[PDB]
C-alpha cells in the first residue's frame, strides 16, 4: 500500500582475493598483468553493482525457476519482479536497486 | 531636392495591407504620417506643419542605396521606339518578362535603360515570415512577414536640409519605421549625405518635360486631367487603420488612390496634404502626396 | 482577388472566388458575343482572364467595342473598386495576312501584337479625371471592415462576422458549387456584370428561376437545357483544413503538414505566337494551328488534370491556361505534380516544359502568405533556365528531368528499402548524415572523413545478416557525397522526404 | 521636461541551451522536428524582440499588477503604460521599443572550435503502466552565446513625474527575466540568460543616467 | 618543413591508412581496442585546449606522447610465425611522432588532434575491426 | 499572495559513476560507447533538468498520489501545481523551474590528477546455456564529479500552507533521488547522486525561510 524504501547495508569482506576485471584503460605503464576494476580517482579496487547482480541472478535463476532460461528476460515471476525483465510490462523496472561497493577499510589495511 | 537621407536598416515590416505582408520599400505617406507623430509626441507639431505646407519641403518614397543611389523603373517607358529588336519571340517575351519583374534601377545606368539597355535585380532583401503566438488564452497564431536587409543595402529619402528635419530623423531612428515597432522589427540608423552630382541637375519640380514623380503624389483637381491626358502612372490605395491618442477604438480612414512609382507625366504638378479624417474627431490624418520629379531624356 | 483572404474558412471562399472570376471571364465573352450578334464560334481562346476574338472590321463593332469597355469597367469600379479591371484591345488584319501562300510569320504574329501594344497602353494609363476623382471623395466614416478583402463598401453581419457584399455572396456561392449549373439572374446572386448576377442552381430548381443564360460545368452530354458547356479543374478531395491531419497513414507514419504547388509552363506566349514557325520556314503559322493549340491546352488543364488528380488527396483550385494551383497532403501533392508533368512531356512530346513550386505548411497558416511563398518557390524554379522543380526550399531547385530519374525513384527509394528494415539508431542517423551534407562547404575532407566513419561505425553495428545490404547502401552514399554538389543535393532532398514520411508527432 | 530617448544595452549570454523555437518557413527544414528561429541569411540563432517582450510583461504582470490580468489589455497602468494597450487612450503605444537580439560571438565561437551554433538534444518520455521509452529531439542555441539585447524607453514631457516608476519596472523585469527562463520549455532546464555589461545611456536629448547606471549594476 | 599543414593532413591520414600492414586474409592487424586509450587522451587534450593555455597542457602533451611510445611497442600480433607491432607501424607510418615534435602552440595541439580523428575515421572507412 | 522565488541551490555530487546517455549518431570519434551527453562548448558531462524532474515526478508519484496515474497528465493536485500539466488550466505554468546541472569542480578533479572527465566501463553478457561472453563498453562520468543545482520556486496567492505542503514536496522528492538512482543504468549501481550544501535562498520578493533552511539542514 504505502511507498517505503528499505536499505540492505552490510560489509562485503573477501576471504579470498576478488578479480573483478575490466580492461587496461588503469593499468600501469609496464604492467603485463590482468588488472582488475578501479575507481578513476582514487585507483581502489571496486566491485560493480553490475557484477553482484549478474552473479546472484544466475545463482538465484538455478533454485527459483524450475525451468529452462534460454534468457534473461524469460526468468520467472519471482526474480522478473526483483531483478527487472525488459519483455514484461510488469517488470520493468525492478524493485532492487544494487550500488558499486568502494573500499571502507583503507586505513585499517594500512 | 537638397540631400540624401541615408537609413541602415535591418529588420522592418512595411505592410502592404494585411499584417502577413511586407513591401521591400516604404511610400512617403508611412515617413510623413512618422514624422508628424514624431513631433507631435516631442511637442513641436506646428512647427513641422508649417514647413510642410510650405512649398520649399520635399519628401520622396523610400529607394534602395547599394553603393550608389538607385531609383523607380519609369513606368511607360521600355516604349519600342528604343526595343526593336530583331529577335525570336522567345527572347522578346524573356526581355518583356525580365523589364516587368525590375522593380528598381541604379542611377548609374537609368538613361542606359532609357537608351533601351536590359538590367537585372539585385539581392536586396529577404521576405521571411515569422510565426508568433499568445499563451495567455493558448488559442491565438499569428504571423508576421519581414523584410531583412542585407549585401549591405540600405533605404535613403531626398528631403531638404533642415534642423527641424534632421532632428525628426534622428528620433526616428531610434523609433522604428512602419509594423511592429515595439516589437524589433522597423529600426534603423541615420545618415545625412549629399546628393551626387549625376542627381541633382535632374531632381527636379518644376519644367514641361517628362518628369517621373519619385513620390506617391496626388495631383490636385487643376491639372489632373492634363497629367491622365497624356500619362503614365500606377494606383495604389492608401487605406487603413488611423492610429490615433484620442478614441478608444480604431477608425478606417479614407481611402485614397494615389499616382505610384515611377510615374512618368507630361509636365509636373501640385501635390496635397489631404486629410483624410473620419467625420466628426478633431485632430485629423495627414496623407503626404506631394511630387518630387526626375528629368528625364 | 482570389487569393488575398486573411480568415478562417479561406478554402471555400479561395475555391468560390476562382470559379467566380473564371465564369465573370466567361459572362465577359458570351455578353459581347451577344452584343454584337455572334456567337461562341468567334471565340478563340478564353482562359486565365486572357481571350480573344476574330470579329468582322467595322466602325459598328469599335463602337461596341468601346462601349462595352466603358460599361464594364464602370460596372467594376462600382462593385470591386479598383481591384479588377478589364482590358480591351483588337488590332486590325487582313485574310491575306493568315494564309500560307500569302501570310508573312511578322505579319502573322503583327496580328496579334498590335492588340497587345493597346491592351499594355491601356492597362498603363486606368482611369480618367472623373473616376478617381470620385473615388478619393472620401466623406466615410466608418470603424469596422470587413474581414477577408479588408472592403469599407456595405458591410453585413455574418458568423458574427462583418463581410461586404461580395464576400457575403461568394459565401453563399460555395454552397452552390456542388450543384452543375449556374444561372444568369437579374438581381439575385453574386453580381457578375451590368444587371447580371450569376448563381448556382441544382437542375430540379432550374424550372422555377427566370434566367438568360445558362453555363454547366464539366459536362459533355447535351441535356434538356439548351445551355453553354464550360471545363474546369475543380477536384476536391476534402476541406483544406483536413489536408494536414490526412497526411498521415494508418500507422501513423507522416508528418502533419499540407502543401501548395503552383506549376507553370515555361513560354506559352512564345509557344503560341512562333512555336510553329520554327518548321516549315514559318509556313506552319496559321490561325488554325494557335486555335488546336490553344484547345488542346485547354484539354490537357482544365479536364485531364481531374483525373490526374484522381484517388488523391488534394484540391485544385486554379487550373486555367498555364497556371496550375492545388493544395493537399505533401505525398499526394508532389506525387500529382510529378505525373502531371511526365503525361505533359508525353503530351506535348517534350517541346514545352513545366517549373513547379511545391510548398510546405503547416495547418490553419493563412492562404495568401501560402500562395505568396509558393509563387516565390515557383519563381525560383523559372530561374534555373526553367523545366526545374523547387521542393519547399529555393534551395533545392533541381531539373525536373533530374529529379523523377534520381531522387524520388533512385535515392529516395533506395533510402526507403534500407530505413524500413532499421531500429531506432539508424533512423537517428539520418539527421547526422544531413547535418554532414549541409556542412561539406566549410569543412570538406574532414567532412568526408567523419561522413566515412558514420558509414562504417553503422557497418559495425549492423547484424551479420545484413551486413552485406549495409555495405551497399554506404558505397553509394559515399559515392553520392563525393561525387559533385548536385547528387549532394539530391541525397539531401532525399533524405528530408524520406524523415518527413516517417515522422512519429 | 523635454523629449528624450535612453538606450539599456545589454549581451544576452545563454548559461543553458535556449529554445526560442518557430520553425515556419526557412527553419523549417531544420530536420529536428523543433528547430530554434534562425536568421533567414546567415542561419544564425536569433531572440526576437517579442520574445523578450511578452516574457517581461508577463513576469511583471505577477508584481505590478493588484487586480487579477485575466487579460492583456486588463493590465494594470504601470504595465499598459511601457508595454502598451490596444484599448485605451493614453496608452495606445507604450514606451519600451524592444529590438531583436543577434548572435554577436560568432567568430569567439569558431575560435573555441565549434562546428555548428545550434545543438541537439535527446529526450524522452517514459510511459507510466507500461515503460516503453519515446524519443525526441530538439534543437537548442548552444550555451555561451552572447546576443545584442537593446530596448529604449521613451520621455516625454506628458509623462515625466513617472520616469523613476518606469526605470524601476525595467529593473525589475530584466532581473526577473534573469531569474525566469526566457522562452522555450525552460521548466526543464532551458533559456537560462544573463544580461552583461547592462549599461543605460542616454541617447536622443539629455538625461541624468549616471544616477541610474550605479543601482543598475551590481545590486 | 611543418609535417602537417591545414590542407594535407587528411590526405595524409588516407595515405598512411592505405599503406599500413596486412595478413593473408586480407584483415587488418590494428584494432580500435589498442588505440582506444591513445584516442581518449587526444579527445580530452582536444576539448581541454578549447579554454586552457597550452603553457599548461604541456604535461598533457608529454603523457600523450608517452603513451603513444608504449601503445607502439606493448602490443603485437604473432602471425605467419612472425610477430607483427600494428600501432608502431602506425606511428612510424603515420609520422605520428613527429607531429607531435612539432606540437608547440594551440592550432598545431588541435590539428594533431584532428589528424588522429581523421587516421580512425579512414581506418574505420576500409575494414578496420573493433 | 505576493510574488517571491526562491532558490534551492545545492552541489550534485556522484558517488558511482551516472551514465545519462545521449545518441551514438551525434557521439565522438572515439571507438563503441553509450556515450553521456555532454556541453557542446567544453564537452563536459551535464546533469540536464529534463532527468531530474523526470525522475522526481516518478519518484514522487509514488507517494503523492493515492491513486496510480496513467499519464502525467493525471497527477495530483501538488504534482500538477508544482511541475505542470498541458491539460490543465489552472496548472498549465508550473511553479517549479529546474536548471540544466553542469560540472562545477573540474578545478578540483583537474588537482586530484584525473586525466579524463568520462571513463569506460567494460561488461560483458554470458548465455545461460553456452556461458559466451559478449563483451561491451558503455560511458559513465567519474565518481567524485559534483555539478550545480538551481531549482527556482515562485510563490503566488499561495496559502502559508500550501507553500509549506510545497517545500515538504520538493524535500521528500530530494531525498527520493538521493535514495534511487538518476538517469541510467541504475539498477546495476550508476546515477547514485547525494545534494550537497543544499540551502533555499529568497532571490525575489520578500519571504521568510529561517525554517525552511533549518528544516532542509536537518532531513537533507
Amino acid at each position: 500500500m504505502t511507498f517505503a524504501k528499505i536499505k540492505f547495508s552490510a560489509q562485503i569482506r573477501l576471504e579470498t582475493g576478488l578479480h573483478i576485471g575490466g580492461s587496461d584503460a588503469f593499468a600501469a605503464i609496464g604492467a603485463i598483468d590482468s588488472p582488475v576494476i578501479k575507481d578513476p580517482i582514487t585507483n581502489l579496487p571496486i566491485i560493480p553493482g553490475s557484477s553482484l547482480k549478474g552473479k546472484m541472478r544466475t545463482l538465484l535463476a538455478k533454485v527459483y525457476n524450475e525451468k529452462v532460461a534460454e534468457k534473461p528476460s524469460d526468468d520467472s515471476d519471482i526474480l522478473s519482479r526483483l531483478f527487472g525483465n525488459s519483455k514484461d510490462k510488469r517488470f520493468k523496472m525492478g524493485r532492487l536497486i544494487f550500488r558499486d561497493a568502494f573500499l571502507s577499510n583503507a586505513d585499517e589495511l594500512d | 531636392t537638397y540631400k540624401l537621407y541615408i537609413m541602415t536598416f535591418q529588420n522592418a515590416h512595411f505592410g502592404s495591407g494585411t499584417l502577413d505582408s511586407s513591401k521591400l520599400t516604404f511610400s512617403a505617406d508611412r515617413i510623413f504620417s512618422a514624422l508628424v507623430l514624431e513631433a507631435l509626441k516631442m511637442g513641436k507639431l506646428d512647427a513641422f506643419l508649417a514647413e510642410a505646407n510650405q512649398d520649399k519641403f520635399t519628401l520622396t518614397d523610400a529607394f534602395p542605396f547599394q553603393f550608389g543611389p538607385f531609383l523607380p523603373k519609369p513606368i511607360g517607358y521600355p516604349k519600342h521606339d528604343q526595343i526593336d529588336q530583331s529577335v525570336d519571340v522567345k527572347e522578346v517575351r524573356r526581355q518583356a518578362k525580365l523589364s516587368k519583374k525590375l522593380q528598381f534601377l541604379a542611377l548609374e545606368n537609368v538613361d542606359d535603360y532609357l537608351n533601351g539597355e536590359l538590367f537585372e535585380n539585385e539581392e536586396h532583401a529577404v521576405i521571411d515570415t515569422v510565426t508568433k503566438n499568445q499563451p495567455h488564452k493558448d488559442d491565438n497564431l499569428y504571423q508576421v512577414a519581414t523584410t531583412r536587409f542585407s549585401n549591405d543595402t540600405s533605404l535613403y529619402v531626398i528631403a531638404n536640409e533642415s534642423d527641424l528635419l534632421n532632428e525628426l530623423m534622428s528620433s526616428l531612428q531610434y523609433s522604428g519605421l512602419g509594423g511592429k515597432r515595439s516589437s524589433g522589427f522597423g529600426r534603423f540608423e541615420l545618415d545625412i549625405q549629399n546628393i551626387p552630382l549625376e542627381l541633382s541637375d535632374r531632381l527636379t519640380k518644376n519644367h514641361s518635360d517628362k518628369v517621373m514623380s519619385l513620390t506617391t503624389a496626388l495631383p490636385v483637381d487643376a491639372d489632373l486631367e492634363e497629367a491622365m491626358e497624356d500619362g503614365h502612372y500606377l494606383l495604389t490605395k492608401s487605406s487603413g487603420f488611423a492610429f490615433s491618442h484620442a478614441t478608444n477604438e480604431n477608425y478606417r480612414k479614407q481611402d485614397l488612390y494615389k499616382f505610384a512609382s515611377g510615374s512618368t507625366f507630361s509636365k509636373t504638378f501640385e501635390g496635397q496634404i489631404v486629410d483624410v479624417r473620419p467625420l466628426d474627431f478633431p485632430h485629423a490624418v495627414l496623407n503626404y502626396a506631394k511630387p518630387l520629379f526626375f528629368k528625364l531624356e | 482577388f482570389i487569393y488575398n483572404i486573411a480568415t478562417s474558412g479561406a478554402a471555400k471562399q479561395l475555391k468560390a472566388r476562382s470559379l467566380y472570376l473564371d465564369f465573370m471571364s466567361e459572362y465577359i465573352a458570351d455578353s459581347l458575343l451577344d452584343k454584337l450578334g455572334l456567337n461562341r464560334a468567334n471565340l478563340l481562346y478564353v482562359g486565365g482572364g486572357h481571350a480573344y476574338f476574330v470579329l468582322a472590321n467595322t466602325e459598328k463593332t469599335v463602337e461596341t467595342l468601346v462601349q462595352f469597355e466603358k460599361d464594364f469597367n464602370q460596372f467594376l469600379l462600382a462593385n470591386f473598386q479598383t481591384r479588377l479591371y478589364v482590358a480591351f484591345g483588337w488590332g486590325s488584319f487582313a485574310a491575306k495576312d493568315i494564309m500560307s501562300e500569302l501570310n508573312s510569320p511578322e505579319s502573322y504574329r503583327q496580328i496579334y501584337q498590335k492588340a497587345s501594344r493597346m491592351i499594355s497602353e491601356k492597362k498603363i494609363s486606368r482611369y480618367d479625371y472623373r473616376t478617381l476623382m470620385l473615388l478619393n471623395r472620401g466623406g466615410k466614416s466608418s470603424e469596422r471592415e470587413c474581414e477577408i478583402c479588408h472592403s469599407v463598401e456595405n458591410l453585413v453581419s455574418y458568423h458574427d462576422q462583418k463581410v461586404c457584399d461580395i464576400c457575403r455572396g461568394l459565401y453563399q456561392f460555395s454552397k452552390e458549387i456542388a450543384h452543375d449549373h449556374f444561372i444568369i439572374t437579374e438581381n439575385e446572386g453574386l453580381p457578375i456584370g451590368p444587371n447580371a448576377c450569376l448563381k448556382g442552381v441544382a437542375f430540379e430548381k432550374l424550372s422555377q428561376e427566370s434566367f438568360s443564360r445558362v453555363y454547366v460545368k464539366n459536362d459533355y452530354k447535351a441535356g434538356t437545357i439548351k445551355a453553354t458547356h464550360v471545363f474546369v479543374g475543380d477536384y476536391q478531395c476534402d476541406e483544406i483544413h483536413k489536408y494536414a491531419a490526412l497526411s498521415k497513414n494508418e500507422d501513423g507514419l507522416g508528418i502533419k503538414r499540407l502543401a501548395v504547388v503552383r506549376l507553370d509552363v515555361d513560354d506559352l506566349g512564345a509557344a503560341f505566337m512562333a512555336g510553329f514557325s520554327r518548321q516549315g520556314n514559318g509556313q506552319y503559322s496559321t490561325l488554325s494551328r494557335s486555335a488546336t493549340f490553344s484547345r488542346s491546352m485547354s484539354l490537357f488543364f482544365k479536364v485531364y488534370i481531374n483525373q490526374f488528380a484522381s484517388d488523391k488527396k488534394l484540391s485544385i483550385i486554379y487550373a486555367g491556361g498555364d497556371d496550375v494551383f492545388a493544395i493537399g497532403s505533401w505525398q499526394d501533392i508532389i506525387a500529382f505534380t510529378v505525373e502531371l508533368r511526365q503525361n505533359f512531356i508525353k503530351w506535348t512530346n517534350g517541346k514545352l516544359t513545366l517549373s513547379a513550386g511545391i510548398g510546405l505548411f503547416a495547418d490553419k497558416t493563412p492562404i495568401s502568405l501560402m500562395a505568396h511563398q509558393t509563387g516565390e518557390l515557383e519563381e525560383a524554379a523559372k530561374g534555373n533556365e526553367k523545366d526545374s522543380i523547387s521542393l519547399f526550399s529555393s534551395d533545392y531547385t533541381f531539373k525536373f528531368d533530374r529529379f523523377i530519374t534520381n531522387v524520388y525513384d533512385d535515392k529516395l527509394e533506395q533510402i526507403r528499402y534500407f530505413f524500413n528494415h532499421q531500429d531506432e539508431r539508424g533512423k537517428n542517423f539520418i539527421y547526422k548524415l544531413i547535418e554532414l551534407l549541409r556542412n561539406y562547404e566549410s569543412e570538406e575532407k574532414m567532412n568526408v572523413a567523419r561522413l566515412a566513419y558514420y558509414l562504417t561505425r553503422l557497418e559495425e553495428l549492423t547484424d551479420k545478416d545484413e551486413r552485406d545490404k549495409f555495405k551497399q547502401f554506404k558505397k553509394l552514399f559515399f559515392k553520392w557525397y563525393t561525387n559533385n554538389e548536385s547528387d549532394r543535393k539530391e541525397a539531401e532532398l532525399a533524405l528530408l522526404l524520406y524523415v518527413y514520411e516517417i515522422r512519429k508527432d | 521636461m523635454t523629449f528624450a530617448k535612453i538606450k539599456f544595452s545589454a549581451q544576452i549570454r545563454l548559461e543553458t541551451g535556449l529554445h526560442i523555437g518557430g520553425s515556419d518557413a526557412f527553419a523549417a527544414i531544420g530536420a529536428i522536428d523543433s528547430p530554434v528561429i534562425k536568421d533567414p541569411i546567415t542561419n544564425l540563432p536569433i531572440i526576437p524582440g517579442s520574445s523578450l517582450k511578452g516574457k517581461m510583461r508577463t513576469l511583471l504582470a505577477k508584481v505590478y499588477n493588484e487586480k487579477v490580468a485575466e487579460k492583456p489589455s486588463d493590465d494594470s497602468d504601470i504595465l499598459s503604460r511601457l508595454f502598451g494597450n490596444s484599448k485605451d487612450k493614453r496608452f495606445k503605444m507604450g514606451r519600451l521599443i524592444f529590438r531583436d537580439a543577434f548572435l554577436s560571438n560568432a567568430d569567439e565561437l569558431d575560435s573555441l572550435g565549434v562546428r555548428s551554433y545550434t545543438e541537439v538534444k535527446f529526450e524522452n518520455t517514459i510511459d507510466r503502466i507500461t515503460a516503453e521509452a519515446n524519443p525526441r529531439q530538439i534543437e537548442r542555441a548552444i550555451r555561451n552565446s552572447t546576443f545584442d539585447f537593446e530596448l529604449i524607453y521613451e520621455i516625454t514631457d506628458e509623462n515625466e513625474n513617472q520616469v523613476e516608476e518606469d526605470f524601476k519596472v525595467i529593473r525589475d523585469g530584466l532581473k526577473l527575466l534573469e531569474l525566469d527562463y526566457l522562452g522555450g520549455s525552460g521548466s526543464r532546464g532551458y533559456g537560462k540568460v544573463a544580461f552583461e555589461n547592462l549599461k543605460a545611456t542616454t541617447v536622443f536629448g539629455n538625461y541624468d543616467v549616471k544616477t541610474l547606471n550605479e543601482l543598475l549594476t551590481a545590486e | 618543413m611543418a609535417i602537417l599543414t591545414d590542407e594535407n593532413y587528411v590526405d595524409k591520414a588516407e595515405r598512411a591508412i592505405s599503406l599500413l600492414e596486412k595478413d593473408n586474409k586480407g584483415n587488418y592487424l590494428l584494432t580500435t581496442s589498442q588505440i582506444r586509450k591513445l584516442l581518449s587522451l587526444c579527445s580530452s587534450l582536444y576539448d581541454r585546449s578549447k579554454e586552457r593555455k597550452f603553457d599548461e597542457l604541456i604535461n598533457d602533451v608529454s603523457y600523450l606522447r608517452v603513451q603513444f611510445v608504449y601503445q607502439s611497442g606493448r602490443n603485437s600480433v604473432r602471425v605467419n610465425r612472425q610477430t607483427f607491432f600494428p600501432v608502431k607501424d602506425l606511428v612510424e607510418k603515420g609520422q605520428i611522432l613527429e607531429a607531435l615534435k612539432e606540437i608547440k602552440d594551440r592550432e598545431t595541439l588541435q590539428r594533431f588532434c584532428r589528424y588522429m580523428e581523421a587516421l580512425v575515421a579512414y581506418f574505420k572507412f576500409y575494414g578496420g575491426k573493433d
